[PDB]
């Protein structure tokens, strides 16, 4: 179990670990969060109280380094950094958990939604989707566009995500044209997966990260990657059953996890229609469907 | 964007551009069979492919045997057209190519832009006009090409014949989609207009017939008149 200590909290904010969120006063003697789970990325996340504008945070694995956070006046944000003394951070750490002054990170033992949300990221794969090479840690917000959002402006500030274009000559084989359009297999598996992707798993993980950058920042440009992932695989006529399986698994975690007040801005209507519905894939996500139907059957 | 009452002039400028039709790619006559079902059977179609400003009409013909064996002939006919469209512009040199291509039905934009993504820079566009051009097959002279083609072929035509020599490409489009519209609401009586007279003839090489200035403004007048009463005659006024 690891640990971020906090230096202070001098403006008052909402802070998040993961799904989970507590605010904190202005000045409120606040240092931090212990018992965060060892084998996971973890995000942890800020709304300030004065300024709604502007969620951002901090993707992180406490197997990579020890990190804290302390508040920037100058720049006006809590920023994350790494402690290279580890005796230092130590000594930190446990003065402040004798003064009881850090709040424990609130998982419930039957509890599999982190694991589940997370599955295939890795920070790895992260630290190349936001390049910044000198720290462990990455740092993204509501703001920030992707890279195929600046195609149609600061590169050091974007997104790496892969870009998926259904109209492009990187998914459409000359004189597969209408096969190619209407069966995204060719791109799917052997563009994609074999080509950029290597593997489902790795797929799998910059889809989950997608999400959840949507869902913790209302990152736009990151929404769009998600529905596009999705709409590439269900919009396949042949996709590996094991992958179409946890692709099932996976959305039913997101749509689960999502809050119900920001389906109408978080969920596209045409994709999930067609997923769901018109796609080769319609009557291969049994748990999404369900989920999905009962919980917003307003969008179907 | 969008083509529409607004920009009308735009086709008559100096930037090449193609209007396509792909109303009469697949054509079918619904038939009963010997157990009392139903089906269809295939005749031959075209691709119109116009420019609007010359009056080059480039009529590609659709033989049935290109859908033996296929599924879904309605859909493919959309990616078809497409591909034919595509291999047109490949075949013209760079200077004829052009920088626009405009689809009078919005379910070809998608056909047509995918195959079309190797020439980024010809904008493809639908337009907001009802056009009449499926009525291209009640002028003769097409519709007998089309008909008695045993292959895949394409037929070069002016559609406007020599009017260009005597009034602009807007008067001679505006003739054309009035005589087109005419056609398409009332063949029998439009037909009965264009050749009532028997000294009026037409040329070997043309599609209309060889009217003077004054007898095309009588012509047009008559053709404007069968559209107001057809649009009588239908919703009774
Ligand atoms: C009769 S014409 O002079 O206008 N013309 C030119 C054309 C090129 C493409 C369609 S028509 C025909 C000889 C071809």
């Amino acid at each position: 179990m690891n640990t971020v200590p906090f230096t202070s909290a001098p403006i008052e904010v909402t802070i998040g670990i993961d799904q989970y969120s507590f605010n904190v006063k202005e000045n409120q003697p606040f240092h931090g969060i212990k018992d965060i789970p060892i084998g996971h990325v973890h995000v942890i996340h800020f709304q300030h109280a004065d300024n709604s504008s502007m969620r951002y945070g901090y993707w992180f694995d406490c197997r990579m380094g020890n990190f804290y956070i302390q508040y920037d006046p100058k720049d006006g944000l809590y920023k994350m950094m790494e402690e290279r003394d580890g005796a230092k951070f130590e000594n930190i750490v446990h003065n402040f958990k004798e003064r009881q002054m850090m709040v424990s990170y609130p998982k419930i033992d039957e509890d599999d939604t982190w694991y589940n949300l997370t599955e295939f990221v890795q920070m790895d794969k992260i630290r190349k989707i936001v390049r910044k090479d000198e720290n462990q840690f990455s740092y993204v917000d509501s703001s920030m566009t992707t890279v195929q959002e600046n195609e149609l402006s600061d590169p050091a500030h974007s997104l790496n995500y892969t870009v998926i274009n259904f109209k492009s000559r990187e998914a459409i084989r000359p004189g597969h044209e209408m096969e190619d359009f209407l069966d995204k297999s060719y791109y799917l598996n052997t563009v994609m997966l074999q080509g950029i992707f290597k593997n489902s798993s790795n797929y799998f993980g910059e889809l989950q990260f997608a999400f959840l950058n949507a869902m913790f920042f209302g990152n736009y440009g990151s929404s769009l990657q998600w529905h596009a992932m999705i709409e590439l695989i269900c919009s396949s006529a042949t996709v590996p059953k094991h992958m179409l399986d946890k692709l099932d698994e996976i959305l039913y975690y997101q749509i689960k996890t999502l809050p119900e007040q920001y389906s109408d801005i978080l969920l596209n209507e045409r994709v999930w229609n067609i997923c769901l519905y018109s796609s080769f894939q319609k009557n291969s996500l049994h748990n999404t469907e369900k989920i999905m139907e009962n919980k917003y059957p307003e969008l179907l | 964007g969008a083509m529409n009452s607004s920009n009308y002039a735009e086709l008559f400028n100096n930037d090449i551009k193609l209007f396509v039709d792909d109303t009469n790619v697949y054509r079918v006559t619904v038939h009963k069979t010997f157990e009392g079902n139903v089906a269809t059977k295939a005749i031959n179609g075209c691709i119109f492919t116009l420019n609007p400003k010359t009056g080059h009409l480039f009529l590609k013909i659709i033989h049935t045997s290109v859908w033996a064996g296929q599924k879904r002939l309605s859909q493919l006919a959309k990616w078809k057209t497409a591909e034919e469209v595509s291999a047109l512009v490949r075949s013209l040199p760079k200077e004829e190519q052009p920088k626009q291509i405009i689809v009078t039905r919005k379910a070809m934009l998608d056909p047509l832009e995918v195959h079309m993504l190797d020439f980024p820079n010809i904008a493809i566009r639908p337009t907001e006009l009802r056009l009449p051009f499926s009525a291209a097959m009640s002028i003769d002279k097409l519709s007998d090409v089309v008909m008695k083609a045993t292959e895949p072929q394409m037929v070069l035509f002016n559609i406007y014949d020599d009017w260009l020599d005597r009034i602009s490409s807007y008067t001679a489009f505006s003739r054309l989609t009035l005589l087109l519209r005419a056609l398409k609401t009332n063949e029998e009586s439009a037909k009965m207009i264009l050749l009532s007279d028997p000294t009026i003839t037409i040329k070997s090489y043309h599609l209309w017939p060889s009217f003077t200035d004054e007898q095309w403004i009588t012509i047009e007048s008559q053709m404007r008149d069968l559209i107001l009463t057809e649009y009588g005659r239908k919703y009774n006024v």
